[PDB]
């Protein structure tokens, strides 16, 4: 669902109300119902709420990056002139609401109204099509609420604790009906540990089996839970059918819930619970009571000490350059370093100087929103300032924002401040500049087949074996082992053919293979694919925003193009090698690198001679080569 | 649009035009904040467009050469006697020279206490030098800022990105009707309105002969006197109003350089762009999500928080040989209601209520000729209408405007003008709207903390304090950790004991804070006013004695602690939250960026003159745009079909634009696409 | 060159994911599979040849195997080539449209060949169709999915 | 189905459509050809029928006739053909 | 487990601030129904005020008038401080007509019955010798908060301003509740709830209407049966 | 203050201006 | 002042006791204003009776388990808690359990006297097993609300005794959430959907008519301050 300010759908429809109340014969033909609507009468806005019905239309943003850069709505009509935009697609829009706008587009055909209705609605464009991950994932807001509600606090208000003699424990419940009611009275709080009996709640695999057996139907069976009724509250959201958590809410920790609810349940169960993760966010996000003030920003009391400590390695290298001993160089990268040691020092030391439930420390342990450093800078040193050429001034800031700056602390901070202000115009217009080529050079790969059938293919180490013995996962799996198809079959020791060739390779191929030892894969991949023109829909495997294989239309090209070309806006670079945007670009254009590092061409020995401002190396061959 | 708009727009320091650098030309290096800008140019006022670094604006200290070189006045330390001298130099007067710390422990005696001071060396680099070899000191804090930057208090506490932010949305602020001024602001705020001559200022001294809201009469000590005659719903450059209240009494004695009347955002002589609210920044149920704001309904039925928006409808009546569109109410084919509110002289009565399409100017004008067709013969012969060969090329208000009509500015080739060869009337009709706030419209405090909102309730949900008080504003506290910005914080704190007042108690001895904490800061009563300075404001450690004594306004009640939090009661459920929540007093203002004004609707409008394809703008019909790179996007989806009806009959063809309006008043399913005009306009490009 | 084409598509697929990854960036190694491939579709010629290949003229691995299916037989001479790797830039346009690579870039600089070489357009390229108002090849644009004949079920028709 | 029922524009499945066809391409035409024909059928509903049949599910008070076609797949209430 | 019934007082701590005690209350039960309460008096309560004015020589919001120190915009933001309590549901009017300088206040506009200006020295204008104020305003009951009506919707005539409707005798209400909470569980809550009306009613008769509403809503939830 | 209308803004300021605005 | 439209009420049935009732159109705002009330009045108004005090026989501090049944003592005490009984006395009821012999002893065991009804026979207790035999003394009242466990005083006088809570309020639970049915035509008019789920001792509709009983009466409790009050109304039915 989107908002629609009335008036705004009233001249894109007008047309359709105009029929509308002709055939209504509120105005007897097609010119007095312009006038109509022109004049605006009552008569056309109820018969509006009639043409608006189910009746998708679009919501764009510039820039439009990836794929889901675009989408689909079934509007409603709301009064006002403002767009109320679901706020979970904000992410994929990458639309705040500091002022940003919309264009709204208009569907017209019935091939027009079902591609929308079909291919871009909102309910079905839910994973990331890059790296597949839920693009729809709860943001900063309901990450918090969510994050409050499911933790576990020690001592909270009614917990769980065995006793004998006097009282028994006192802690367990009967039902979770009786919990709520008893958290309706101060005696429970929501992170307050409990025991409930649960039959409506799936438990865990575990706890299912150990208490149900093989005969571990949620419903009817009735189970023993240990937890909070936040935790509760919480994983009721999910699937009737889905299992029990108890787990505190990290943000990762919904990556992996929802990307297992887009694995095994329709796109409309995920749909649903979206929504009321939403909700339950949103109702919880306000009782977090995360608020920030003077009080809670607080500044490590030995910030002083730890700073004369390395004011002392920045008083006597002072000297020590001073001394003449120490090149003018030598001044600038050592205290550089001295001061980094420094600014970590303080920021260790305040990272556990705050509470575990300070409101910020809150925000940032959930991971809802900001890096530690970013609380650091507010209280305590800030650390390095820079200069337009990008270096790091020996003589540092020492105070924080909570501190106050001075004079020519916050001058020249202007400078770290507007450089990369202003690094949005130039790497952000090469990125759309380097989308554009990309999207020409791709367009013409289309999947075409359904399958090639052929058995070329590439190879994917797939967690090489440890040294010591064990299978260490390469750490880089889903990126670039998973929805992928097998070239070939996955058999251990000439022991079970474990997958055949052309496996969807989820996380139940992934498991046994670094179950079963096996390691090294062969995967039927789009640089294969025998099809001339186009890719046959197995060599590229599982697109992403399914978690299903392809279809035999999809022109992946453009996909690929954007997908690499979205995240631009956020590459950066260290202080001859380039390591950001210009570095892909560059090499994505396929040019001499500048800090260019010859290879070698025959195995053999080496002949490294040392030679004057540049060396020299020949490559002694083990034949009777040049 | 603001007496700032005004003032800061000019002392603005360009980087392109003739002998200007284009902006492609304009390279990284030259959008950098040089060294040699302190105290020339303002380092944190620029645009945030694509002219970052580009536009600057003056400092506030700076001065004109003869020659027109960038001149900073300067103290100069000689054998460590930092002089009184106001020695002017630009830059290569530095590269000679050395500049030192602008505020060390100064003795008052010229030299510095300890010898390693942070000044700046001759290439700019700002390290250690010893007192006595330095040679030159800065004059004062707040000399490398402009004006607009120098109306953030805590601005040392705000991150210079989003002090960027404030600043430049400071220019965007609206007229409102009361503009109450900062209880907490800066002392340059006094100085720089009356420098606006947005205030109007008793040029010479003597008894206030008399007050009048057209008039304001200053009889000079000698004889004669000074009439000042108002400006009153003056349309502003940017269709605001240029109000100048006064704010004066019928016989005080006016000094030179004293208020006659406060301007649009402006009290007692000091800008005042917005108003002094209560915070608490909890996050309410996810309607100030992502930047959307809510507030407390009060301050728009109090309308605290609004603005008139002047407008005029420029309507020229021409020369013609079809003749001269005669502005009467001969208006041909009108109803009766359409009439109600208009006088006969063919315009609306002067404090005419109007509406969006309301027909404001008749300007009619003959038709022309054309094949009367045989139906409308018919009918002119069957109920006996007359031809009405005249073109009524009328004002109707375009999409989305209304309210009040103020009246008309008419000239007129009778009245013997100097109008040129053809106008023969020239009328400017004047509507204003007090447009009452909604979501959409874009607020801003003075830290850059800025949007749209997002929703406003009444107050019946609105947690309150241990004064039984609903507070003002609610706001996301997300946005405060990741942009450096608790400096609105700051200031809301600082803006709490400035309403509430304090009394630092000196009880044995002045406190340890409160000794260097300069005098009568030790005193304050509630409701008052303050300032800090960008650079030498309030410290961190004053303000925690400032908490220390937190004498309340009425009731006993103190909130804030000496540590900073308090502690609120949830106005929806009546019950408390798990944690103490924040409150005090924040400045806000509301900007120039309306839904009223930023809204563009389309079924069809007229079409490109080459291409069939449609135009842009709001104000003409226009049309939007569908780039490339959503067409980019738009495969990416597979969605074919939809592509085809936006390049082809969506924008270009004709006939199917007609079958779909054929379609859709048959009540049919929109048939088969068909093959557009703008691409057979590409085939006669290309052949 | 010295360690074969495929060698080249783990270096450059690896060190562009560095730096997508350098900042936590994740996207799947396929998408930069599909530009890569259309990196290294082409090959360069080394080989005069009996048939239109001049030396030094990049061309399709396809069409170079295609004509040497040809020119095998009647008349057996295989032209030498290799498999080469362009700009991406060069790469859009190095494509058989010339109608796409003037809507990408030099507008005049590559229209002038194009009229030179009498290169009709085949009228079927994605970007073609999006320029000629014509639907293109993707998603529900092929003719497997344009011509799908929906029809009720005899039964619903005996439902009346 | 252990959803939670859906509403307005997703009342149908889009997931239970996907399995009717092989590719969710083919049921975006699978759709749209439906709807046109039953715009047709109300056409010449009262002039000469023809080989046309409106909604062979039941249509809503006033519905979209896309609506009433996606409905008809859902179903199982046609048949179809890809090229 | 206590099985005695609540009770409502008063005390009236000031001539438009009342103090309204109910014991016993349930357990829990104190807070939500002075929430409701709060909400309901805010935005639930029949009042009056004046709606739309007319003055003889201006024709809209935007233009001063010969001899006032005020504006004809202010004059409205001041008028939207009246406090006067109508009687009759029909539109009522009144007048203001001074002449020559004085402080004109909202006691000077003449009233005819009906019609209580709560607040008659509380300033409106300030005049001089050319000053002539002849103001025609008009009043009418409601509730809530109306915003301006137009005066083109109606047929009406052209100095008839509209002014907003603020129908809201209601300054401020707090409620508080005090749990007993002892171990054996004869517990309950008493609410301590506070109004503070706009000088128009009393404070006792906005909470009689208010609740004149919510049992009208209550009996809607056991009119099922 | 130096100002013929101004009302008390006290402030925190550290140090006095050789030169006024 | 009337409500110048008049709102409806429709109760819908989900199963025997449970039901969501649906109110429209109340006037803007109005749902928060009766529906956090109401559930809290739901939850705490409704009269009922339920175990307040247990003793069995065999246990003195052994509140682990007990022989002759095989689970812990804790089960069978949420087992118990979880009972649905009706009283017509203030006065504190006892009612035993005694089976002996192996088996599967259920709530159709226990053996009430008149004046205090069960509405759960068949729901199962204890597992008892080697010929076990036992002994349950319930002491059982009725009141309103949630009445925690009461520990007991006289600990020498009833050392066997468990003190237990009561959910003495009939339902279980009850939600409520607000609509915008009809904001722009009638300025911000909206739907309360409320969601009621009660014991099988009494129906979801009845406990909700008696909330409305109670509610209207504490608020003519307040309407007695100006009884010619003009407030709000709703006109015919
Ligand atoms: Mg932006
Ligand atoms: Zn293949």
């Amino acid at each position: 669902q989107c908002g629609l300010p009335k008036l705004m759908a009233l001249e894109l429809f007008k047309p359709f109300v105009m029929k509308r109340l002709v055939d209504l014969n509120h105005a007897q033909n097609i010119k007095s119902a312009k006038r109509m609507v022109e004049r605006q009468r009552p008569q056309v806005w109820d018969v509006l709420e009639e043409v608006i019905a189910e009746h998708p239309v679009l919501l764009n943003r510039a820039p439009t990056l990836h794929r889901l850069g675009i989408q689909a709505f079934e509007p409603m009509l709301v009064e006002g002139k403002a767009i109320q935009l679901h706020p979970l697609v904000c992410e994929a829009f990458n639309a705040d609401f500091d002022g940003d706008q919309m264009a709204v587009h208009l569907p017209l055909s019935a091939e027009a109204q079902a591609e929308a209705r079909i291919l871009m609605l909102s309910s079905n464009n839910i994973l990331s099509p890059a790296s597949g991950r839920p693009l729809a994932m709860p943001r900063l807001d309901m990450v918090t609420g969510l994050y409050y509600l499911t933790t576990e606090v020690p001592g909270d208000t009614g917990e769980y604790q065995p006793a004998s003699g006097d009282h028994p424990e006192t802690g367990v419940y009967s039902s979770p009906a009786e919990a709520i009611m008893a958290a309706d009275r101060g005696v429970l709080s929501v992170r307050a540990k409990i025991k409930v009996r649960l039959t409506q709640l799936r438990p865990p695999v575990e706890i299912e089996a150990e208490l149900f057996g093989h005969s571990g139907w949620q419903p009817g069976d009735a189970w023993m839970a240990e937890t909070t009724l936040g935790r509760v509250m919480f994983n009721e959201l999910l699937p009737l059918g889905y299992p029990f958590v108890n787990k505190q809410m990290h943000k990762k920790v919904q990556a992996a819930i929802i990307n297992d609810l887009a694995e095994r349940y329709p796109m409309i169960v995920v749909a649903q619970t979206v929504d009321k993760l939403k909700d339950a966010g949103f109702y919880w996000a306000t009782r977090s009571g995360v608020t920030v003030s003077m009080a809670d920003v607080l500044v490590p009391p030995r910030k002083k000490e730890i700073l004369d400590h390395y004011e002392e390695r920045a008083d006597k290298v002072e000297k020590q350059f001073q001394r003449g001993a120490l090149n003018h160089d030598e001044r600038n990268e050592a205290l550089v370093e001295i001061w980094k040691e420094a600014t970590d020092e303080v920021g260790q030391a305040l990272r556990e100087h705050y509470p575990d439930d300070n409101p910020i420390i809150t925000i940032v342990d959930s991971g809802a929103t900001g890096n530690f450093t970013q609380t650091r800078t507010l209280a305590g040193m800030k650390g390095l300032v820079t200069n337009p050429k990008g270096e790091f001034i020996p003589r540092p800031v020492k105070s924080s924002f909570r501190e106050g700056l001075t004079v020519l602390e916050y001058f020249i901070n202007t400078h770290g401040a507007r450089k990369g202000l202003a690094d949005t115009a130039l790497r952000t217009a090469d990125s759309g500049y380097l989308t554009r080529r990309l999207v020409d050079v791709s367009q013409d790969v289309i999947v075409r087949e359904h399958d090639c059938q052929t058995e070329r293919g590439i190879v994917v180490e797939l967690a090489e074996r440890a040294p010591d013995g064990t299978l260490i996962r390469d750490p880089y799996i889903e990126t670039s082992a998973y929805a992928r198809t097998l070239g070939t079959d996955a058999v251990d020791e000439a022991g079970n053919v474990i997958v055949e060739r052309g496996q969807d390779l989820g996380d139940p191929e992934i498991d046994a293979l670094l179950a079963a030892g096996i390691t090294q894969v062969k995967v039927r991949s789009v640089l294969t694919c025998a099809t001339s023109t186009g890719v046959c829909a197995t060599c590229y495997g599982r697109s992403m925003a399914t978690g299903k294989l392809v279809d035999i239309g999809e022109a992946v090209g453009i996909v690929a193009a954007q997908s690499i070309g979205e995240p631009g806006t956020q590459l950066t670079m260290r202080t001859d090698i380039t390591g950001g945007l210009p570095r892909v670009q560059e090499l994505f254009e396929a040019r001499v690198p500048r800090g260019k590092a010859p290879i070698a061409d025959v195995t053999g020995r080496v002949r490294l001679e040392d030679g004057e401002r540049f060396y020299k190396i020949t490559i002694v061959p083990d034949d009777g080569g040049e | 649009n603001n007496p700032l708009s005004g003032l800061t727009h000019k002392r603005r320091l360009s980087a392109l035009g003739p002998g200007g650098l284009s902006r492609e030309r304009a390279g990284l290096e030259v959008r950098d904040v040089h060294p040699s800008h302190y105290g020339r140019m303002c380092p944190i006022e620029t645009p945030e467009g694509p002219n970052i670094g580009l536009i600057g604006s003056l400092s506030v200290y700076a001065r004109v050469n003869p020659f027109g070189f960038i001149e900073t006045p300067y103290r100069k330390v000689v054998d460590g006697v930092v002089s009184d001298e106001i020695v002017y130099l630009t830059a290569d007067e530095e590269d000679r020279h050395v500049v030192a710390q602008a505020n060390s422990p100064i003795d008052a005696d010229g030299r510095f206490v300890e010898p390693r001071v942070l000044v700046r060396r001759k290439a700019g680099e700002v390290e250690y030098v010893p007192s006595s070899e330095v040679d030159y000191m800065d004059v004062s804090p707040r000399q490398m800022v402009s004006v607009a930057t120098a109306m953030i208090p805590f601005l040392e506490h705000d991150d210079a990105n989003r002090a960027l932010m404030g600043a430049n949305m400071q220019r965007q602020a609206v007229p409102l009707v009361r503009s109450e001024a900062p209880l907490v602001g800066t002392g340059m705020e006094l100085r720089a309105a009356i420098d606006a001559g947005d205030v109007v200022v008793a040029e010479e001294s003597g008894v206030i002969e008399e007050v009048s809201a057209d008039y304001i009469t200053v009889m000079h000590d000698n004889g004669t006197r000074r009439t000042y005659r108002m400006r009153k719903f003056a349309r502003s450059n940017h269709g605001t109003c240029a109000n100048q209240c006064p704010i004066v009494d019928a016989g005080d004695r006016v000094e030179a350089g004293q208020v006659i009347a406060d301007g649009p955002c402006t009290d007692d002589g000091e800008m005042a762009l917005g108003k002094n609210l209560l915070v608490a920044i909890m996050p309410w149920e996810g309607h100030n999500y992502e930047d959307a704001i809510i507030l407390s309904n009060r301050l728009v039925e109090e309308d605290v928080l609004t603005s008139i928006h002047i407008e005029e409808h420029e309507i020229d009546a021409r020369d013609t040989k079809l003749g001269a569109e005669e502005i009467t109410r001969d208006i041909p084919n009108i109803s009766d209601e359409v009439l109600a509110d208009l006088d006969e002289r063919g315009i609306v009565r002067i404090g005419a209520e109007v509406r969006d399409g309301d027909i404001l100017v008749g300007k009619v004008t003959p038709k022309g000729e054309t094949e009367l067709t045989p139906e409308e013969r018919l009918l002119r012969a069957i109920f006996g209408e007359k031809a009405r060969e005249v073109r009524d090329t009328s004002l109707k208000v375009p999409h989305g405007e209304s309210g009040k009509v103020i009246g008309i500015r008419v000239f007129s080739r009778e009245d013997e003008d100097e109008l040129p060869a053809g106008v023969n009337e020239l009328v400017r009709v004047y509507v204003a709207q007090k447009r009452k706030i909604s979501d959409g419209d874009k607020l801003a405090g003075r830290h850059g903390n800025k949007g749209v909102i997002g929703k406003i309730l009444p107050v019946e949900d609105m947690p309150f304090l241990a004064d039984g008080t609903p507070v003002d504003i609610i706001l996301n506290t997300h946005g405060v950790p990741r942009r450096m910005n608790i400096g609105q914080i700051l200031e809301t704190h600082l803006g709490w004991c400035a309403h509430s007042g304090w009394k630092v108690d000196a009880a044995k001895g002045v406190p340890d804070w409160a000794a260097r904490l300069p005098d009568e800061l030790l005193e304050a009563q509630p409701n008052a006013i303050v300032s800090t300075p960008v650079f030498d404001g309030a410290q961190e450690a004053e303000l925690q004695g400032l908490l220390s004594c937190t004498l309340p306004n009425r009731d006993g009640d103190v909130l804030v602690d000496a540590d900073g939090k308090a502690m609120l009661f949830d106005g929806r459920s009546g019950e408390p939250f798990p944690y103490p929540v924040t409150v005090g007093y924040m400045y806000i203002m509301k900007l120039h960026h309306l839904v009223d004004d930023k809204i563009h609707a389309r079924s069809t409008g007229p079409y490109s003159m080459i291409t069939q394809q449609p135009l842009g703008g709001k104000a003409q019909f226009g049309g939007q745009r569908f780039g490339e790179m959503e067409c980019w996007a738009m495969q990416a989806y597979g969605a074919a079909y939809t592509l085809q009806e936006l390049l082809t009959i969506k924008s270009d063809d004709t006939v199917g634009r007609v079958k779909v309006y054929e379609a859709i008043v048959k009540g049919e399913n929109i048939p088969e696409p068909g093959i557009p005009e703008s691409f057979k306009v590409l085939l006669k490009e290309l052949q | 060159r010295v360690q074969g084409p495929r060698e080249v598509q783990i270096h450059l697929v690896r060190e562009v994911q560095e730096v997508y990854r350098a900042q936590g960036v994740s996207i799947h190694d396929k998408h930069i599979e599909v530009i890569v491939r259309q990196m290294l579709r082409r090959v360069t010629i080394i080989d005069s040849g009996s048939t239109e290949f001049l030396p030094g003229s990049l061309i399709d691995r396809a069409e170079f195997e295609a004509e040497n299916r040809r020119v095998v037989a009647e008349g057996g001479e295989p032209a030498a080539g290799r498999p080469v790797l362009m700009g991406i830039t060069k790469a859009s346009l190095a494509t058989d449209s010339w109608l796409s690579a003037a809507s990408f870039q030099e507008t005049t600089r590559v229209l002038t060949d194009a009229a030179i070489n009498c290169r009709s357009d085949k009228l079927n390229g994605l970007k073609e169709n999006v320029i000629i108002g014509k639907l293109i090849p993707a998603g529900t644009g092929i003719n497997r999915y344009r011509n799908i004949a929906v029809q009720p079920t005899e039964e619903a028709r005996a439902a009346a | 189905g252990g959803y939670d029922t859906p509403l307005g524009i997703t009342n149908p499945p889009i997931d239970e459509l996907l399995d009717r066809v092989s590719s969710k391409y083919a049921l975006v035409i699978y759709a749209a050809k439906r709807a046109r024909q039953i715009n047709d059928y109300y056409n010449q509903l009262g002039e000469g029928i023809l080989e046309y049949v409106g909604p062979l599910v039941e249509p809503g008070l006033q519905e979209k006739p896309l609506s009433i076609a996606l409905r008809e797949i859902h179903a199982d209430l046609l048949e179809h053909t890809e090229g | 487990l206590i099985s005695q019934r609540p009770t409502l007082s008063e005390d009236v701590l000031t001539d438009n601030r009342s103090q309204f005690v109910i014991e016993p209350l349930e357990p829990g039960f104190g807070y939500t129904l002075g929430n409701s309460l709060r909400r309901t008096l805010l935005s639930s309560i029949p009042g009056a005020a004046v709606t739309s004015i007319r003055i003889d020589g201006v024709l809209h919001e935007f233009t001063t008038v010969p001899g006032v120190k005020e504006d004809v915009t202010e004059i409205i933001l001041n008028l939207k401080s009246l406090v006067v309590s109508s009687e009759e549901d029909e539109p009522v009017t009144m007048y203001l007509r001074k002449q020559g300088p004085g402080e004109v206040t909202a006691g000077d506009i003449v009233p005819p019955a009906g019609v209580t200006v709560h607040n008659p020295g509380m300033h409106i204008a300030t005049l001089n010798d050319k000053g002539k104020l002849e103001v025609e305003l008009v009043v009418e009951r409601g509730r809530g908060y109306v915003p301006a009506v137009q005066n083109r919707a109606s047929g009406a005539e052209i100095g008839r301003i509209p002014v907003d409707s603020i129908y809201s005798p209601v300054l401020k209400v707090t409620y508080k509740v005090d749990a007993t909470r002892v171990e054996q569980r004869t517990d309950f809550d008493k609410l301590i709830l506070d109004v503070e009306t706009k000088n128009s009613i009393s404070p006792r008769d906005a909470l009689a209407s208010a609740g004149k509403t919510l049992v009208e809503l209550f009996g809607l939830a056991r009119e099922l049966n | 203050n130096s100002v013929p209308g101004a009302p008390n803004r006290v402030s925190f300021a550290k140090l006095r201006e050789p030169l006024e605005v």
